[PDB]
């Protein structure tokens, strides 16, 4: 193992609500539609070159 | 220039920027070397090149280096061959030996060294 | 399931204000002390401990001792443990924490005057006869009742001055201890251990030199002479992960603590009291 | 289908009939469904990219992967997905117990196929093997920010029933990739609860054949757990059939 | 990680000072009561809620004009039979330490106190006193620095654009009684200088004046003065003679039937005071 | 009802067992005192107090219990028996009770199926609706842990007393045959071994 | 929704219209009632727009103003 975490830990949620809601309203105009479909087929075609 | 002081630890009520830049002219000739401070001004007041010289100077220092005075801001183009490294095959190769050696993936990048009038 | 958390019974009359009380369970203890170990820390500098005295088979003498939470470093007012009624005002900032602490303050030290000065400003209370007098008489029956229950002389032998060597003359810490109030005497005996135990003519001493000074000041956590003592103390972050998976560990480590040494207990003719 | 309403005084006789169709009120419904799963999703994505944002690392995503020496940050990132995903499926749950292993392949002959984030015990803990050339490729794949994806009826109804709305680097792009590495990581996370729950081999087995993941989850996962990121569109292989037949 | 490269974000921010009053004592929680007012991008930088409590004053709009005009204005919250002290409706910096029971209230609103009001001399004995009480360095320290960035970053916006107003030519206010021939008006525009930068924009966001000239046109609001200034600062008193009576409907048959929706006319008490001058509308 | 009745003794019987466990005062939770071999005293004071507090359930009437036992927390594999974590065994005269630590901490650690399964409880809708109209603590993996523990001294006591009782041959017997407790109760009803079943079967 | 006072005056008045009604014997009717006019749908029950809950003794009288709206 390179690296490692002690055992508990916590995992950092954040809290700025005004941050989320800046972030949502910059997220909002993406389809996703065209997220999913993206990502889908990125992993499909990592997948695909792996196995050739 | 603030971005600067805060850097190197400089208050900025208590530094002037008159006096910070001057902070740099025991290189400007010392070293024959245009102050990265100075560079920067040029360039803002430019989006709104330097060459400089001193009493009985023979040569001029400028962003580019050292220019014969009164010589343009650049060497003619044929007087040096870069060729034997300014080329991909040397190019690709330090890169890689650097990447190798490291142990890095990314963010290096190698670049031939042009030259001015003089070396 | 008596809670002597004094210090506790503090209730935040304020509406805009919830007190925690966030103080350490001990206070169910009936022991001596009659402020548990949160309390002790916060507003004493003092962590409370338990002295052996002797554990062979059942004789079990454990003399109770807080130790101190002052460095090496700290001085005057920083270094104070227990103040005078002449300096607690000034060493504690009494502005900063709220009235009714104030209050217990006031009522421990016998500063009446600063107590009716502080129900007065609270007669102009919003909610004042609602619930604020309601807040004062709670607050101060418990405190009177726990200040009582303190002093002796309501309804031996100790002596705390005595053990300074090179001392010019006069003692007169327990002068101080005298003027203190029953809840601070007592307070001063359960944490404060005699550096000397005499019984029936038979003297154990625990310490070389006493830890503790008493003067006009009050109780410090000063030295007799010379420099102080030596007295040290999950939001993952990037930070927190660990690198790669890959010196005395054997032996036990002696406590790098200052406990309160200082004074002389006499003991006569009674054997070894465990009532 | 449709329906009927019949008013009538109770004195009289004179019934009015009303008829409708509930199409209209299954437009409504599909459409309530469609806009609060997204907001769920987009939600859950903001809260994991502002947790990542948490963890203050200078570097954008791609960067950060890209940075081979930086196992640190690497393995920073794969274990607050991992308790992230974690805690979406047990919401008490804000650790993760037993510490963990993190390492970072960087050969072919060392990654596996399918599977980039894997997990193995060395019989005491439980290390996690992260294949970084594969995330980067991944993450670096070029990706399609204009074509659309997809009965022409209610396609229509929708179209004309709801209405439309004409300082931070992200773009579709970045939130792409954040969706990838959330997706991969519920993978792993998926093959992992297997594991712990289940022992080595079905662990293999899963690796092996991931259709036992069916029982093996939907025993708790659709009960008690937040639905699978996945669960927001039905996925399908194009020409699936004649592939297989291939 | 998201952002760009700093690149400072743009949101709400409350306003009310009194906001960041919060408990030196880690360990004890607080909530400030503050009207969500405060999250109202205006002149008033003290929420409602605020301003009843430690200002007795109440904020209130006045319509003004063809383009229709918000002034605002404060109102008076003080009774009729209250007197002395009661009576000093914002005390001056010679004044507010004893109107405002700094005893009786938390440490943080005192030091907030001591920077609104100029008093560098308490606000440093509160400074090194925190400094030397309880855990300073773990949390307290950061805390105290955060509450004195965030009322000096308050004053610092007001305080430029408040000497700027005070030199300008185009806009003039005068806070006297503008009743030249009167006693009880004194010279209020020494005192108004007398007081804060940030003090000075809260009289004029919240003492409307008694006359209003535009260019050509004059406005007036009052034939009187429904408040004064003097050394002890803003007093709520009638200058000439008995006090206005300030009924307090609220917060701290035939004679309906006849009186049914029928326009009625408040009995609040604006504050009405002063002469102010203005060149075109710069509005 | 009824059985919810007897479900509320059962849980009033695990609360006196959260009150030795105060008593205790132990600081961390079981499974980390477990977890932490150095806490070797900790754990012999778990195990004893869990014992005295079965005799005592076991025998009402007696409050006696031995007040002193050796101890030896075992962590090879070599020094363990399988379905035995706890044992009692008598070094010539001297009582040792040797303790599976790392089986210990297996059991606790082993993930619980809190949420997984659903079962039968009080649920009526109409009681939630009229409740929402009218308007330190023990996770449930925290009690079934505990139960594990409680239950495993249980089996170990059972163990002891047939040791006290008969003597070490018949221990050793009981040991190799579990088949006399397969009555239990015939004292034993304040035992929650005998509360329940469980079985294997071939499958 | 700014008329949130009118809107509760006339459901409290066609309440004690009703209750008069109903009850023509009874001229007597609770004088005083909380009142919340609701606008989020996560506020409203389908086929309820009115609702009567109790805060622990406060009698609480939840109107679904967008159904209302829609209705009308
Ligand atoms: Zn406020």
């Amino acid at each position: 193992p390179q690296q490692y975490i002690n055992s508990g830990t916590e995992i950092p949620f954040c809290d700025d609500a005004e941050f989320l809601n800046r972030l949502l309203k910059h997220i909002d105009p993406y389809p996703l539609s065209r997220m999913y479909y993206n990502a889908a087929n990125t992993m499909f075609y990592t997948t695909m070159e792996n196995y050739a | 220039i603030k971005q600067a002081q805060s850097l190197l630890g400089i208050p900025d009520y208590s530094q002037t920027v008159v006096d910070f830049v001057k902070m740099f002219q025991k290189i400007i000739f010392p070293y024959q070397l245009v102050p990265n401070v100075i560079i920067k001004l040029n360039n803002f007041d430019q989006m709104v090149k330097i060459r400089l010289f001193c009493k009985n100077d023979s040569i001029a220092i400028s962003s580019s280096g050292i220019v014969p005075i009164n010589m343009p801001d650049f060497s003619p183009p044929n007087t040096f061959d870069y060729s034997d490294y300014a080329n991909r095959t040397n190019i690709n190769f330090v890169t890689q030996r650097v990447l190798t050696d490291g142990g890095f993936s990314s963010g290096i990048t190698v670049t031939p060294v042009k030259y001015n009038y003089y070396l | 399931r008596v809670n002597r958390c004094i210090f506790a019974s503090i209730v935040s009359f304020d509406a805009c204000i919830t007190y925690k009380s966030p103080c350490s369970p001990d206070a169910y203890h009936d022991d001596g002390w009659f402020i548990c170990n949160n309390h002790l820390i916060k507003r004493f500098k003092m962590s409370k401990m338990v002295l052996p005295i002797f554990d062979e088979d059942d004789n079990q003498f454990k003399m109770t001792i807080a130790r101190h939470l002052v460095g090496n470093k700290e001085r005057g007012i920083k270094r104070i443990l227990i103040p005078s009624a002449t300096n607690y005002q000034d060493v504690f900032n009494l502005n900063s924490m709220m009235q009714a602490e104030q209050l217990i303050f006031h009522l421990i030290y016998n500063n009446e005057n600063a107590v009716n000065t502080i129900c007065d400003n609270l007669k102009y209370t919003e909610g004042f006869t609602s619930n604020t007098q309601r807040v004062i008489h709670s607050v101060y029956a418990t405190t009177k009742s726990i200040l009582d229950t303190t002093n002796p002389n309501t309804f031996e032998l100790r002596f705390f001055d005595v053990t300074n060597a090179r001392a010019l003359r006069g003692g007169a810490g327990d002068q101080l201890f005298n003027n203190y109030s029953g809840f601070l005497q007592n307070l001063i005996r359960r944490a404060v251990a005699p550096e000397y135990l005499q019984i029936d003519t038979e003297e154990l001493r625990f310490r070389n030199c006493a830890t503790c000074i008493i003067d006009e000041t009050g109780l410090v956590a000063s030295v007799p002479d010379g420099p102080e003592l030596y007295n040290p103390i999950n939001r993952l972050q990037i930070r927190n992960v660990l690198k790669f998976e890959g010196t005395l560990s054997g032996y036990e480590e002696y406590p790098t603590y200052v406990p309160l040494f200082l004074g002389y207990q006499i003991i006569n003719s009674e054997n070894n009291f465990l009532r | 289908n449709k329906v009927r309403t019949v008013t009538e005084i109770v004195n009289s006789d004179e019934k009015i009939q009303k008829t409708y169709e509930l199409a209209e009120f299954d437009l409504k419904n599909l459409s309530s469904l469609e806009s609060y799963e997204t907001l769920k999703i987009k939600l859950a994505l903001s809260k994991y990219m502002a947790m990542l944002s948490t963890l203050e690392m200078t570097q954008p995503l791609l960067e950060i992967f890209r940075n081979k020496a930086d196992t640190r940050q690497i393995a920073a990132v794969v274990f607050s997905t991992l308790a992230f995903i974690h805690n979406r499926f047990h919401p008490l749950v804000t650790n993760f117990t037993n510490k963990m292993e993190f390492v970072v392949t960087e050969t072919n002959d060392t990654s596996i196929p399918g599977e980039p984030i894997l997990f193995t015990e060395n019989e005491g803990v439980l290390l996690c093997s992260v294949d970084r050339p594969s995330i980067v490729k991944m993450l670096s794949r070029e990706f399609d920010t204009e074509a659309l994806v997809n009965n022409c009826n209610v396609r229509i109804a929708k179209t004309f029933g709801a209405s439309k709305r004409k300082d931070f680097s992200i773009t579709e792009v970045e939130a792409t990739q954040y969706l990838t590495l959330l997706l991969t990581v519920e993978h792993a996370y998926l093959h992992y609860y297997i594991f712990k729950n289940y022992g080595v081999f079905e662990y293999c087995k899963s690796l092996t054949d991931h259709s036992l993941f069916t029982n093996k989850l939907r025993s708790t996962m659709s009960t008690k757990t937040s639905n699978l990121l996945l669960s927001k569109f039905k996925f399908t292989i194009e020409d699936f059939d004649k592939i297989n037949s291939n």
